[PDB]
RNA sequence: GUACCCAUAUCCGCAGCAGGUCUCCAAGGUGAACAGCCUCUGGCAUGUUGGAACAAUGUAGGUAAGGGAAGUCGGCAAGCCGGAUCCGUAACUUCGGGAUAAGGAUUGGCUCUAAGGGCUGGCAGCCGACUUAGAACUGGUGCGGACCAGGGGAAUCCGA
RNA sequence: UGGGUCGGGGUUUCGUACGUAGCAGAGCAGCUCCCUCGCUGCGAUCUAUUGAAAGUCAGCCCUCGACACAAGGGUUUGUC
């Protein structure tokens, strides 16, 4: 989903410096991934194999 | 600098004239510093200079083109802090080419964008935002 | 910074609601379009039941 | 338990959510028939005239949301049908709907 | 099983409309044997063919 | 001569064709009303088929923040007012009109008050229609709450 | 630690349900212990029950509360 957030900025020389802003922010769930396989690739004059 | 605020005043808008020059309404005829698209009306926002004429007001100010700065709009524009705000009516002031006010004092509130872009308009300091 | 709504009296968190700057100079904060329309159509917050003003005037909770 | 009879609370507001005004009650009755097909399993389903009245009690485009019905799976005894089992769906009236679960009756 | 003749004839006997004639659904085979106005009158006197009352049109609110 | 249809299916139109064809009877509520809308007596299966889904395009219908004709040959279409009561109604004119000119205020619900009649006897007693005006109370300024329904003004050309 | 249907919560939308009671109600009608807010009934609204009632997935979230169901079916497919 998406939830906005309030965050302090560090941009110097702008009308936003040292001010708070609300910006759109998306969230992704990324659980740990289980490793199963290993694949090898050789560089052939026609591409990868 | 100035950010992309919601443009709510296209060419042909009849806004109020919030100053003591003697003009009641201003008729937006174009927008300064804009590049057009095929069949697209040049829109104006807050703090951006435009060319305008006086439809109703003093006969000496009527029937002539002069620069103007929009100070209040009814189209809700998003502030960078993360809030939306909009005024009661579309209103602007008249200025010269350099960016100096023609009238002495202003009336009604003035948006923060225009107040920070044009220092001479904020010099009157009627009401900010 | 969390401001109280002018009509409903609830807390308006950053990124929600709108603001309304009257020609006089008053700046009101509206939580949503319901309260916005209720304020623009001149409805009494004390007469509207679900607002905090009605509860404070009728001593509902405390 | 081949002739057992039970009671259910079918939610028509969920099943006619997107049909349109002129086709709410017929689709509701088709959904009741499909619910009987899914619960009992007999391809022959007969609904009661009282249930038809209870469904059509508020017109076509205004169908009651929850309906408490009773399903009874009975043998046919007609020797012209392959299934030989039919589900009779009757309508029982109730005032409230909270805390009502599906129970079997004798 | 064709009761069109009986439905048409009982209306003319009772001097009412075709919608006000009520037939006994269980005695359909007995109604089908009727083919005369005398038979229709006998069945009406028996009770298989009756006249339904006029739909209510209340004037209390008026 | 006497049946029957007399019709979005018995007539004509090459047909069970949104076309055409002369008459009588015609209720209740709202409403000024045979307007529009809702019911009763009386008819009907939605007009030469149904099931499933709600893609583009299309045919009818309704809204949209800010601007309000800046689109278009053209305000085309669409949109505003639209009824009733009370004030006020211009230029011109053939003095009849313009005129519902234009421009304003009100409109609900429930309790009330006052006025507007007839008949019997030598000023009194009873009987029944809905109209008007005013005031009080009250509903989240909503009140022609659906339906019904005049945008207006300034001028030119022509035709009374 | 199967999915499904109800039900229970969370969230949410509207805005405070019927009934009841009131020494709240512009007032009206009947009655008399002639009545020091006299009694009864009617009476737009208003107050307490009441952040109440109502809907909430059919493309919302959680459940191991309750019911039934399940390895049940048809067609086709090999490289001396
Ligand atoms: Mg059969
Ligand atoms: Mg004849
Ligand atoms: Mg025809
Ligand atoms: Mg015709
Ligand atoms: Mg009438
Ligand atoms: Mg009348
Ligand atoms: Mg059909
Ligand atoms: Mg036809
Ligand atoms: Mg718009
Ligand atoms: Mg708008
Ligand atoms: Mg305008
Ligand atoms: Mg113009
Ligand atoms: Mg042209
Ligand atoms: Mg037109
Ligand atoms: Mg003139
Ligand atoms: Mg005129
Ligand atoms: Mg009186
Ligand atoms: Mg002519
Ligand atoms: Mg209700």
């Amino acid at each position: 989903g998406m939830t906005h957030i309030v965050r302090e900025v560090d941009r110097p020389g702008s009308k936003v410096n040292k001010k708070e802003v609300v910006e759109a922010v998306t969230i992704v769930e990324t659980p740990p991934m289980v490793v199963v396989g290993i694949v090898g690739y050789v560089e052939t004059p026609r591409g990868l194999r | 600098a100035k950010f992309r605020i919601s443009l709510g005043l296209p060419v042909g808008a009849v806004i109020n004239c919030a100053d003591n020059t003697g003009a009641k309404n201003l008729y937006i005829i174009s927008v300064k510093g804009i590049k057009g698209r095929l069949n697209r009306l040049p829109a104006a926002g807050v703090g951006d200079m435009v060319m305008a004429t006086v439809k109703k007001g003093k006969p000496e100010l009527r029937k002539k083109v002069h620069p103007a700065v929009v100070i209040r709009q009814r189209k809700s524009y998003r502030r960078k802090d993360g809030v939306f705000l909009y005024f009661e009516d579309n209103a602007g002031v008249i200025v010269n080419n350099k960016g100096e006010m023609k009238g002495s004092a202003i009336t009604g509130p003035v948006a923060k964008e225009c107040a920070d872009l044009w220092p001479r308009i904020a010099s009157n300091a009627g009401s900010i935002a | 910074k969390v401001e109280l709504c002018s009509f409903s009296g609830y807390k308006i968190y950053p990124g929600h609601g709108r603001r309304y700057a009257r020609t006089d100079g008053k700046v009101f904060q509206f939580l949503n379009a319901k309260c916005e329309s209720a304020f623009l159509s001149k409805r009494n917050p004390r007469q509207i039941n679900w607002t905090v003003l009605y509860r404070r005037k009728h001593k509902k909770g405390q | 338990n081949e002739v057992v009879t039970r009671e259910y609370t079918i939610n028509i507001h969920k099943r006619i959510h997107g049909v349109g005004f002129k086709k709410r009650a017929p689709r509701a009755l088709k959904e009741i028939r499909k619910f009987a097909m899914k619960e009992m399993g007999t391809p022959d389903v007969r609904i009661d005239t009282r249930l038809n009245k209870a469904v059509w009690a508020k017109g076509i485009r205004n169908v009651p949301y929850r309906i408490r019905v009773r399903l009874s799976r009975k043998r046919n005894e007609d020797e012209d049908s392959p299934n030989k089992l039919y589900t009779l769906v009757t309508y029982v009236p109730v005032t409230t709907f909270k805390n009502l679960q599906t129970v079997n009756v004798d | 099983s064709m009761l069109r003749l009986q439905k048409r004839l009982a209306s003319s006997v009772l001097r009412c409309g075709k919608k006000k004639v009520w037939l006994d659904p269980n005695e359909t085979n007995e109604i089908a044997n009727a083919n005369s106005r005398q038979q229709i009158r006998k069945l009406i006197k028996d009770g298989l063919i009756i006249r339904k009352p006029v739909t209510v049109h209340s004037r209390a609110r008026c």
